[PDB]
RNA sequence: AGGAUUGAAAGGGAAUAAGAUUAAUAGUUCUUAAUCAAGAGAAUGGUAACAUAUCAUGAACUUUAAAAUGGAGUGUGAAAAUCUACGGAAGAGUUCUCUUUUCUUCUUAACAAAAGUAAAUUCCACUGAAAUGAAUCAAUCAGAGAAGUGGAAUUUAUUGGCUUUGUAAGAAAUUCAAUGAAUUGUGGUAUUUUUGCAGUCUUCAUAAAAAUUAAAGGGAAUCUUUUGCUCGUACUAAUAACCGCAACAGGUCUCCAAGAAGCAAAAUCUUUAGUUAAAUAGAAUAACGCAGGUAAGGGAAGUCGGCAACAUAGCUCUGUAAGUUAGCAAGAAAGAGUAGCUCUGGUGAUUAUCGAAUCAGAACUUUAAAGGUUAGGGG
RNA sequence: CUGUUGCUUAUAGACGAUGGCAUCAGAAAUCGGUGUUGUAAGCUUUAGAGUUUCUUAAUCAAUACUCUCGGGUAUUGAAUG
């Protein structure tokens, strides 16, 4: 698993065709966007809800998105 | 041992297979004298030397 | 105090059977197989350990970056920087002497 | 620091008023019994509260005295002090 | 181009971890997360030490290094365990006598990242030491160049040692409710183990090789995807699975390893785990036995012979002969002290607070104190 | 008549035997006597060297005083009831 550091690395990651699955985890403070690629599981820790919403707009429509919360799926 | 050769394990399996008794139907044949297998052994009674 | 067991079938404390006990979830301690300690490169002349090259197993240099197993210098990775300075002086000074000794002394 | 006692089911077995006289005479703020002047237990109506900030108190201390109190009147066998996860303690059978 | 075969389930070796699961297999299954091999699709920077997600070409031939190398003892970095300080959360125990009390949980993998930040060693640049300095527990070092300042590199159980981070809280542990909810701080100038490191000592002892890999000198030439075959894998490993004719008090190689107390991995007691059965019992309580003991007065008179038993026994202080290969004899011999309770002083760190068990001293009291266990008889 | 059996029976005893009683049997507690050890537990003498804290107010304190010639034990192979 690799951690991306800024937004522009994960905007570029999503618009590529190599995505395989996205899981969104909501925690007490932050939100993690664990994009599952072919090799690694890249994740982005965001601390602003507005920035989190922008990421969900950029997610393609043919890809499955899983939302995880205080209860495991 | 835990580690064993392939052929040695098959000769161990056959020794397990030959430690069986006469089936009941075979004992009901006419003029039958074979009732018990006298080639029987138990792990704690006789070591099979192999 | 949690006591552990060897995971593999080796039962003797040989050099290749080194273990490290680490902690895991719930207070359980598991067994990790730890690597052996290697030696670094040495200067071919003075036998001193070179700088800039890591001390890892010989096959692990294949996984190393191509620039992380040698130093960018003539005889890099086989000779110390002092081992090379004397090489240059020997090559130059001797050749200079052989020009005044022979060749119309 | 505020700690409330939930007698919403066993108010009859332990009426609130008997707790206050027992509680305010029992907590050892600095080693003595009954010298709880800086403790404001008050009535709390339905429940029994402490809501004291001036002195050094602990939630685990509150469960200690109550369990001691339950043994005082010999009714600990039926009851059971269980925290409500809401900075208070409630009693169950 | 160079020497054939075999020879190690403890020597060398490409690469996997956590959780769950079975009546029984699990670094092998499941979930999740990785790694390795084999493939398929003629460069810059730094004074320098040296540094740059592949980068940034490098054939024959040759060389170098790694794999790959004793032991002792001392100091020290780090992790774990134990202990302990502060701050709480949840549950349990005691409670007529007290106890803001005692106890349990508060966790995190492989592989990678690089906020913050260590110890030790070796090198590089500036300058040139004597009024000689520098430094360690010990040493040890210096004009073929010390100390100082500024740098580079490597090691420290995977990337880069520790904290932290992705993994990853969704797991797991502790509780509550009837599947669903709650929390998961920060330290220590303490001890042990493990793991490295640094120099010191020691040898008429110098403490393996290959497979395999990398680099150099040289200048010949011009991210995605597929596969990963054969065999072992159950169980005991022993006061019942092994060898002794046996469910034989005999023998048989290893790994992990809590509290008290003490110099001690000693004797003795307990915790986690295991077990209460391990060639049958009950009654009576004769002689003679096997094992463990005690004894008036005398004290080896017993006997081949102090055989057996008794006796001394830890620590501190004083003191210690003849003889001698001058090293020893020596713990010679001999004498004094030792308990409990309440106090006082010494030994440090940071600028008053914080911590280490250790030494010495003084009153008071008592059953006058190593001796429950362990523990030299002397000449 | 005698034996078994009962009193987990004694003046007896390896086992048998022997001795006693067997319904006015027997056993059991409790009580008193008789012995052993040495003054229980709770509260009180500031007993109490000192410390500590409020600053004569407490504490904590080995040991010590009164209750206390106490308490505990006592047939099990002791004696009355």
């Amino acid at each position: 698993p690799k951690q991306v550091q800024e937004f522009k690395q994960i905007l570029k990651l999503l618009k590529s065709g190599s995505i395989r699955a996205v899981r969104v985890k909501t925690n007490g403070e932050n939100t993690k966007f664990k994009v599952r690629c072919a090799k690694y599981l890249y994740t982005y820790i965001c601390a602003d809800k507005a920035k989190a919403e922008e990421l969900k707009k950029a997610i393609p429509k043919d890809i499955h998105v899983v939302e995880i919360a205080k209860k495991a799926p | 041992t835990g580690h064993k050769g392939f052929s040695y394990k098959l000769k161990l399996g056959k020794k397990i297979h030959q430690n069986r008794g006469v089936p009941q139907w075979f004992r009901m044949k006419t003029g039958n004298t074979i009732n018990y297998n006298f080639k029987r052994r138990h792990w704690n009674r006789r070591k099979m030397g192999m | 105090a949690v006591r552990v067991t060897y995971v593999r079938k080796h039962s003797y404390n040989t050099k290749s059977n080194g273990i490290r006990i680490v902690k895991t979830a719930g207070g359980n301690m598991t067994v990790q197989h730890r690597q052996k300690i290697s030696n670094g490169v040495r200067c071919g002349d003075c036998g001193c350990v070179l700088a800039g090259i890591r001390h890892i197993r010989p096959h692990q240099y294949g996984w190393l970056g191509k620039s992380k197993r040698t130093v960018t210098r003539a005889y890099g990775g086989v000779k110390c920087h002092k081992c090379v300075q004397k090489k240059i002086l020997r090559a130059f000074l001797i050749n200079e002497h052989n020009l005044i000794k022979l060749a119309a002394a | 620091f505020s700690c409330t006692i939930d007698l919403t089911n066993c108010t009859d077995f332990i009426e609130p008023k008997k707790l206050v006289t027992f509680f305010r005479q029992t907590i050892k703020v600095q080693g003595r019994a009954g010298n709880t002047k800086g403790i404001e237990v008050k009535v709390a109506d339905k429940k029994v509260t402490i809501t004291t900030s001036s002195a050094k108190l602990c939630k685990r201390y509150m469960k200690y005295l109550m369990k001691k109190y339950l043994k005082k009147n010999n009714l600990r066998e039926w009851l059971r002090v269980i925290s409500d996860k809401k900075d208070g303690f409630e009693l169950k059978f």
